[PDB]
């Protein structure tokens, strides 16, 4: 919260619905960086 | 409306997009003021401003002059306010002047209240200086510019963005499997991702070398069409 | 030898080249320390450091702790000194901490004098803060990393680089008419351009996603061979103090 | 120790076609 007041927040990210798409499961399998943030 | 454009990191295309989005808003019949808040002072070069032209809003303030006398008219619908050229000593000592520029917020507040322009686009640098946070507070909406790569993917999990900011992809390219994996992951997880993106496009690389916004340089360029889609989205959602 | 790496602008590939170069130097038999001076704290991720791991030289100092204990060992000849994770509050207040970190220079000037490492590589951010200029003073040599585009072309005419720096092209690729024009112009006018460049390479894009330097990730990639050529150039030309 | 990069456009070599092609490039060359 910067002081008019400007607030700052982390980007809205939701990983709950990953396991649905099989293509996303293979991408998380190959790249450990993406799997690290996902789980 | 006051719209801030800020890269999640440097070099993602914020300045080129700002000049292009301003051109597209004009083509849609809008009055636009473009403000360069970056000390690099590069935005002016997309508008055929001579490199030796040192005047700007910050250059004026630091010299004890009226910042309102440093603006330029590009078309009848598009005005430009460059940052101004800093000396090498000023570039390497930002703490000397990053606190002397608080009057621009009051000045842009008056301009906003007057309704003189329908759109004010602010090209914001990738830092957390006092002046950058002050101009962000004037914005009604903000666009966070990214490229689809591992660097930006990490930054979206650790650095803060302006509240309500939407994420805009630039430089989408053919021939990168890892980019496509990250992008498909973003399509399912990044709640604030915009539904359109900008591809890597030769016209976006040439228009700066021709010192024009991409829509003026090549009106039928694919990137010019992608920016026009963004301008139409801003008219509907950021009014 | 203390080598600083700094992008002429952000996103040109500074961190990836630093991690790749440190891997090539330890491949050539050198003991290497790599230091992240960027508050983004991204260099650690090229060496399989967990994202939740907040420890770093800056994070330790700001928490009243010894920075020497924030180091990590990747191989027996390559050590890592992450910056540490800044809180959101610290990130948006750079003046608060960009002045309290001057002691790292004496802690590194001592390490430079001990000689435990043949190469100390510093990943330097694209700003003009006090700690950045101080660390740049500790460097024996420096590389200014660019991409071939109009933005870097303008920057090379208006912003100051570290004195004695050499310019290193990254992400190069033939095909763009305007980029080829800029490249030919740089060859005939940029006096301090390096004789080798790093092509764009999907291995350079993938290695960070695999959390490895490009040489460990894919040793036969063109960019990995180009980084090895750079590492041999530093041994021949950047060895003196 | 900060200075501007060493650049010389003393003699310009099919760069003449490039300088006529891009006003941004000809701007720094003639300067
Ligand atoms: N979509 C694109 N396709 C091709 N080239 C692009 C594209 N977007 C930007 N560029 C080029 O990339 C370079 C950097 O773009 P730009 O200056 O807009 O980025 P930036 O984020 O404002 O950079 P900086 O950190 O210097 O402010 C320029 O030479 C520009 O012409
Ligand atoms: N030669 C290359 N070919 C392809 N991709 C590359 C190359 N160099 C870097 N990249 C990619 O570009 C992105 C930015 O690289 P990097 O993080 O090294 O840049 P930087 O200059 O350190 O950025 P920052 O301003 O955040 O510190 C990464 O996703 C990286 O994988
Ligand atoms: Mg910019
Ligand atoms: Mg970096």
């Amino acid at each position: 919260i910067f002081q008019l007041k400007q607030a700052f927040s982390l980007p809205d990210i939701d990983y709950a619905d990953i396991s649905q798409r099989e293509q996303l499961a293979a991408a998380l399998k190959r790249w450990p960086l993406l799997a690290e943030f996902a789980q | 409306a006051v719209l801030g454009l800020q890269g999640v990191r440097g070099g993602v295309g914020t300045t080129t997009i700002t000049a292009a989005l301003a051109w597209s808003l004009q083509m849609l019949g809008e009055n636009v003021l473009v403000v360069d808040a970056c000390p690099d002072n590069l935005l002016r070069l997309s508008f055929n401003v001579d490199f030796t032209h040192r005047q700007g809003w910050a250059r004026a303030m630091l010299d004890g002059q009226d910042w309102r006398d440093a603006g330029l008219r590009y078309t009848s619908q598009l005005d430009l306010l460059p940052f101004g050229q800093l000396s090498i000593e000023e570039q390497e000592n930002p703490q000397h002047w990053q606190t002397r520029l608080s009057d621009i917020c009051s000045g842009l507040q008056q301009l906003k209240a007057s309704g003189r322009y329908q759109w004010i686009l602010i090209d914001l640098p990738r830092d957390a200086s006092q002046i950058t946070h002050q101009l962000l507070s004037l914005c009604d909406h903000s666009l966070a510019i990214v490229n689809v790569d591992a660097n930006c993917h990490i930054r979206l999990h650790q650095q803060a963005l302006p509240d309500g900011a939407h994420i805009l992809i630039n430089n989408f390219r053919i021939g990168s499997q890892v980019q496509d994996d990250i992008y498909q992951l973003w399509l399912q997880s990044q709640r604030r991702l915009l539904p359109m993106l900008i591809h890597r496009d030769e016209a976006m690389a040439e228009c700066l070398a021709a010192k024009q916004p991409v829509g003026e340089y090549r009106s039928d360029a694919l990137a010019a069409e992608e920016i026009l889609t963004l301008a139409n989205w801003c008219l509907l959602n950021y009014s």
